[PDB]
């Protein structure tokens, strides 16, 4: 599934649930070391509710198992993330992806 | 995709100016190593944006006056005209007069 | 290297006898005034009756009681020997050879400064 | 296969779009099947800039070094800003090798931003990881969180066995380094971005620790040296502000570790001359003379019982009359002395010519009222007085006399400390007599003295007796864009620091190794000496002082290059004003400065005249405009960087030619090396580092895994890959193997126990070692041991090398017997094949890329594409390059701001920055390696392979792609376009 680690402290109480939105700046890299996403070279956070599956499904539960204020990494297989039928251009047929991601502003 | 655009406008209509200030300024380093370096890319991006209608009426009124400050006032400066430009840049203007 | 091994200065009332030996086992050369220091426990180290060769015995403020002091270059041995005791006079004792001669060194100070310390003993009084 | 041609580029620009109708199928297929990889080719991405400040304590272990073993210090964390300019803020503290850990501004390994902890001479711990190699391994801590606000890290270093541990909060960290090199001197250092603030607890008056120290780790506050103080620093600048501006630097004069250790003469084995009745009995009899001189003077009386407290002389005699330990202590040290000055180039002598009968050898102070009357003094100062020559002899005598006191205490087990604790067995004192105090000197220096004044006296005839060639020059020219061509021109060049400095104006091709004069490439004139060099030393005008500005003036037009000094022309030989002449224009000029170790000076091409000094004197007179006035930015100079980097093998290399045998029958393709010029005239022999182009990565998942077997074939992953030593050339001057893309020991004396290498041990709560890593940055076996193991050999030793990508062991087989050496090695690490070895013969080497049974060779692991093919293969990609000492780097255009000031007693050393700073790196894959986007000006190649990539992208987004512009963007995103945007240079 989606491997957990914790890189700052949190809040620790105030866990997301279903149907809040959550607002994230994250990170994305590869497996060896290649970045390929940070919205903070986009100056803004990315935005999504909890339940509508728009996101990844790992990405949900590693959003979903953190606290508000906390920075932890996020370590997904192929099986949870796009697998073989990856983003042409983007993402390989088969990689696992590492997203250090810190939440704020829970609602 | 998407990108801010009236944030992409303000930068470019920096840029031209100070494009603009560096060319009548006696310099012998212009940006990117040669006038038409300097200027074709900028006017590219502003002709770009203003055709695309981000520029609002007193971007216009901004971007006339450094076109050309005696024509185009409202009741020193050298104006784009006035400065010696190469083919390309006289091209791009051509089209932004178009 | 020259090591002064020390040993003796059992634990006593006043008034016992108490035998101290240094032995400074090395190198012939530049082995003389054998003397002796005290530092007592959380206190200042001070100077005890030094014997260099030649039987010049030269005394100072860490005198007290009686020692009887000797020395023998045969095997560069000192004899120390407290027959009386004073409850001030708990402290660790050492024993140094040094070049210095009869406590003389009018010369440069890496030539005073060559020394060799040793380990010391305990003495305790009651 | 072949390798980066921009016409490749081209023709898939083609394929993307014909007469304005776009085939979206191709647009696909180029992007699916070139971009995913992110591999040969450049890519780009934004970074910060990182500092590093070190505490000026330098420790390490040698034979016999007067240094004490373990060591702790600690470091506060007042402020950090986390996440400033889109970049989380970079904090590392730990220690340091003073050879070997150089970090520059940007442009470094990896993806930039060098620290401690990113190669393999630094250590460190950054909260979370302990980093080391550029490898970051997550280590096991209480409270595990990247350092923040209001927390301390204690840091100690046992070079008994080597280890550097860390404890956060008081909680130890639960993991250590061990068995690292000790080839140096080790010292703290801090690496740190913009919005962080640390602060020093040093020890002692240099802020105090919180927490008390592990027992028998000393304060590093005791390991200041006694002509030193305690002072922050910068590790390696190239540049420092100052009144006038930049100034430039030249290297830093290091220290080294077998400085420590003292290294006496041994004068008491040199046999006494028969002077000891002679003149030693009388040398011993006046110093007799300085001593009581020395009671009388001092409240000291000529007591028979020796009282110290009552200042009472022993003997008590105006003769010494002491017991023959007591005199033989004085004459055996008199023969001492005699023995050291015969030891030395100097030789005794009687030869006084009766001086002794002028001599006085009389005080009469009157002031001998005690026993110990009738003080002599032979007033031998005034008799004649000390020569030059004769003092230095003192000081040698001092100097040997302190470095056998040394070893004397070193033998008994003595460690030097600032803070003198004589039950610890430390003294201020045991540091050798080079770095002693002024005042210890005269201490010991002053009897010596008065002994010579006696030799004097007695009529004594004693009459006194590559790589680290790059490090001593460093050459900061203008960038190749600003040649000129034509006309008049004029720059100035203060020297601060007098000594070791060139300037003057050079050709664009001008080398980095090569010193300035030397090659007919630079018309350079050192003021040091007064000499001028275009071709050849030739002396010119008179040498300049402390603040000396001389100008260089340039006439294009006349074909001429004069210096003035302070605004007089110099003058030479013959009375020329012109230093040179009749100088053809050519590509053109530029100007350029040299600096040697320990020197400092100010550079001003004359960008302003306000600034340029002495200009109307000479240059605005004759119409010498400056250089570079008109321009708005300030000229981009280009520094020479003394960093070893593998370059491919020029052609016309006068000395090695590397051929390529390949498609031979019967017969594995392969590149054979040779000497052109062995045996001949002028002929170099020198270590050579060769290594393949093309790297082999091994697996990110370890999960294990005659005509030969194509079922084996399919199914394997091992590589083989040979090198044939020739006949004629010693197999003990060679190494076969792998190197990794971090490797820059340009040792000329290279030995396999030269390699770097350092155990990570990660602990749990109980102390026992779960998991034990090791990190090196070569792996060779040597084909001495090989020979050894078993004139001219008669025979090739075909040492092959077999890698298992699946497994991760390489192991060796030299000709065919088999080595037990191997190696093991982490996933995701690539290597490259490499060989480093002496010349000694005309033929020395082959690199042989075959395959055994059941083998795939090497190329199917090189190439993608032929990763199932059997049949070896050499593509023009791959090729032999060699380590090059020294290239050119482009000098950054703005610096961060640091503040390394101390706070109070209390506080210890603050170090503040917070000014941010970014720049564009550009990445190129398979040498892991990063460098400045706009340091392209100069490497032409790689600028069109770029605009050509650019092109490419445009191209398959060209025509409503939103699909492709979007795959696109996440490779070039709105931060690097608008910073490429914002990019003046």
């Amino acid at each position: 599934g989606v491997e957990i680690e914790t890189i700052s402290p949190g809040d620790g109480r105030t866990f997301p649930k279903k149907g809040q939105t959550c607002v994230v700046h994250y990170t994305g890299m590869l497996q060896n070391g290649k970045k390929f996403d940070s919205s903070r070279d986009r100056n803004k956070p990315f935005k999504f509710r909890i339940g509508k599956q728009e996101v990844i499904k790992g990405f949900e539960e590693g959003a979903a198992q953190m606290s508000l204020g906390q920075r932890a990494k996020l370590t997904c297989t192929p099986d949870v993330a796009y697998g073989a039928t990856g983003h042409p251009g983007v993402i390989p047929p088969n990689a696992t992806l590492i997203f250090d991601v810190e939440l704020l502003n829970l609602e | 995709p998407a990108i801010p655009l009236e944030a992409l406008r303000d930068k470019a209509l920096r840029m031209l100016g100070e494009a603009v200030r560096d060319g009548g300024q006696h310099a012998r380093d212009p940006v990117g190593g040669s006038v038409e370096f300097q200027f074709v890319p900028v006017l590219k991006l502003v002709s770009t944006l203003l055709v695309m209608g981000i520029f609002g009426d007193e971007d216009v009124k901004q971007i006339l006056k450094m076109i050309e400050p005696e024509v185009f006032t409202e009741e020193l400066e050298e104006g784009l005209l006035q400065m010696k430009l190469p083919e390309s840049v006289k091209l791009q203007m051509c089209n932004l007069l178009e | 290297q020259v090591q002064l091994q020390e040993s003796g200065g059992g634990l006593m009332q006043a008034g016992g006898s108490l035998r101290l030996s240094c032995t400074a086992s090395g190198s012939i050369f530049s082995i003389n005034s054998m003397g002796w220091y005290r530092q007592a426990p959380g206190k200042q180290r001070e100077l005890v009756a030094t014997i260099t060769s030649g039987n010049s015995i030269n005394y100072a403020d860490s005198v007290k009681g009686r020692f009887t002091i000797s020395r023998d270059n045969a095997k560069n041995t000192v004899y120390l020997q407290m027959n009386s005791l004073k409850p001030e006079d708990t402290a660790v004792y050492y024993c140094n050879a040094d070049r210095v001669p009869n406590g003389y060194n009018p010369w440069g100070t890496p030539n005073d400064e060559y020394d060799y310390w040793g380990q010391g003993t305990q003495v305790t009084v009651s | 296969k072949h390798g980066r041609n921009h016409k490749v580029l081209d023709v898939l620009c083609s394929l993307c779009v014909c007469n304005g109708v776009a085939v979206r199928s191709n647009q696909d297929l180029i992007t699916e099947n070139l971009l995913p990889g992110r591999e040969l080719l450049l890519q780009t991405n934004l970074i910060n800039y990182v500092t590093s400040i070190r505490p000026n304590i330098f420790v390490g272990r040698a034979e016999g070094s007067t240094q004490y073993g373990k060591w702790y210090f600690e470091v506060m964390v007042d402020e950090v800003v986390p996440f400033l300019t889109a970049q989380a803020t970079h904090l590392r503290v730990g220690w340091a090798l003073t050879e070997g850990y150089s970090p520059y501004p940007g442009g470094g390994e990896g993806w930039g931003g060098n620290g401690v902890g990113d190669d393999l001479y630094s250590y460190g711990f950054d909260g979370l990881h302990l980093w080391t190699g550029h490898v970051a391994r997550p280590v096991t801590s209480p409270g595990q969180h990247l350092l923040a606000p209001e927390d301390v890290v204690s840091c100690c270093l046992d070079l008994s066995v080597p280890s550097i541990s860390f404890r956060i909060n008081g909680c130890p960290v639960q993991g250590v380094f061990e068995a690292f090199n000790l080839d140096g001197l080790f010292f703290p250092v801090v690496s740190f971005s913009a919005g962080v603030k640390v602060r020093f607890l040093l020890g002692g008056r240099h802020g105090e620790f919180k927490f008390l120290p592990p027992p028998g780790y000393a304060p590093c506050h005791e390991a200041v040296l006694p002509r030193e103080r305690l002072r922050l620093e910068p590790i390696k600048e190239y540049r420092r502000e100052g009144p006038r501006g930049p100034h430039l630097v030249g290297p830093s004069r290091c220290l080294s570790h077998t400085d420590f250790v003292p290294c006496p003469v041994d004068t008491v084995q040199i046999v006494l001359p028969p002077h000891l009745e002679r003149i030693r009995e009388k040398l011993a009899e006046n110093i007799h003379e300085l001593w009581a001189l020395t009671r009388i003077e001092q409240g000291w009386t000529y007591g028979p019982v020796r009282d110290d407290n009552k200042r009472l002389h022993p003997c008590l005699v105006n003769f010494h009359s002491l017991p023959e330990p007591e005199r033989n202590y004085n004459l055996q040290m008199s023969g001492e002395t005699l023995k050291t000055l015969l030891a030395l180039g100097c030789h005794v002598g009687m030869a006084d010519e009766k001086a002794e009968d002028n001599l006085k050898k009389t005080k009469l102070p009157k002031t001998y009222m005690m026993s110990n009357g009738y003080k002599p003094a032979p007033l031998d100062l005034s008799h004649v007085r000390l020569t030059p020559a004769q003092t230095t002899l003192v000081d040698r005598l001092a100097e040997n006399g302190h470095n056998v006191w040394a070893r004397d205490r070193v033998a008994q087990g003595w460690s030097y400390s600032a803070v003198q604790d004589i039950p610890a067995r430390r003294n201020p004192r045991l540091v050798p007599y080079r770095l002693l105090d002024e005042a210890t000197k005269r201490s010991n220096r002053d009897s010596l003295c008065q002994a010579v004044r006696t030799l004097l006296g007695y009529g004594y005839n004693i009459e006194p007796p590559n790589q680290s060639r790059w490090d001593r020059v460093r050459i900061f020219r203008a960038e190749k864009s600003y040649t000129v061509q034509s006309g008049r021109w004029y720059f100035e060049f203060e020297a601060v620091t007098t000594g070791e400095m060139r300037v003057g104006w050079a050709r664009p091709e001008l080398r980095p190794d090569v010193e300035l004069g030397a090659d007919e490439l630079a018309y350079v004139f050192n003021g040091h000496r007064g000499q001028r060099w275009h071709l050849g030393s030739e002396p010119f005008g008179r040498p300049w002082q402390s603040g000396d500005v001389v100008g260089c003036m340039i006439d294009l037009t006349e074909n001429t290059i004069i210096f003035t000094l302070n605004g007089e022309v110099l003058m030479s030989d013959s009375g020329s004003e012109t230093a040179f002449r009749e100088i053809e224009i050519g590509d053109g000029f530029l100007p350029v400065c040299s600096l040697g170790p320990g020197q400092v000076g100010h550079l001003n091409l004359g960008q302003d005249v306000s600034s340029l000094r002495f200009f109307a004197i000479c240059g605005l007179q004759e119409g010498f405009e400056p250089f570079a006035i008109n321009m708005q930015r300030p000229v981009t100079t280009w520094f020479s960087k003394s960093l070893p980097q593998f370059e491919p093998v020029p052609p016309e290399h006068p000395h090695y030619e590397v051929a390529r045998m390949d498609g031979t029958v019967d017969t594995p393709p392969c590149l054979r090396l040779a000497h052109r010029t062995w045996g001949s005239q002028n002929s170099l022999v020198e270590m050579l580092f060769l290594r393949l182009s093309l790297p082999v990565q091994f697996h990110q998942h370890f999960r294990c895994t005659n005509r030969d077997d194509p079922e084996i074939i399919l199914n394997t992953t091992t590589y083989y890959y040979s090198v044939r030593v020739f006949a004629g050339q010693e197999p003990s001057c060679v190494w076969v193997g792998w190197v990794t893309p971090d490797y820059h020991q340009h040792d000329m004396n290279f030995d396999l126990s030269k390699v770097r290498a350092v155990t990570v041990t990660m602990g749990d709560e109980q102390g026992n070692v779960h998991s034990s890593l090791k990190c090196s940055n070569c792996y060779m076996v040597w084909g001495g041991d090989f020979v050894s193991p078993g004139r001219i050999s008669h025979t090739d030793l075909v040492i092959g090398c077999l890698v298992d990508l699946a497994t991760g062991l390489m192991t060796f087989t030299a000709n065919g017997k088999e080595s037990n050496t191997f190696f093991q090695v982490e996933p995701n690490t690539k290597l490259f094949p490499a060989v480093f070895v002496l010349p000694t013969h005309q033929n020395v080497i082959q690199f042989e890329l075959g395959k055994q049974k059941n083998i795939m060779p090497l190329s199917a692991a090189m190439f993608l594409s032929e990763r199932k093919n059997p049949a070896p293969q050499c593509p023009p990609r791959l090729e032999v390059q060699m380590l090059m000492p020294v290239s050119w780097s482009r000098m950054p255009n703005h610096f961060l701001q640091v503040e390394t000031r101390r706070a109070g007693e209390r506080l210890g050393w603050a170090v503040q920055c917070q000014d941010p700073l970014t720049m564009m790196a550009l990445h190129i894959p398979e040498e892991n390696r990063c460098m400045d986007i706009l340091e392209l000006s100069e490497r032409l190649d790689l600028q069109r392979f770029h605009s050509h990539t650019l092109r490419l992208y445009r191209a398959v987004c060209a025509l409503g792609n939103n699909r492709v512009a979007h795959a696109l963007c996440s490779h070039v995103d709105q931060a690097q376009l608008l910073h490429a945007l914002e990019d003046a240079h």
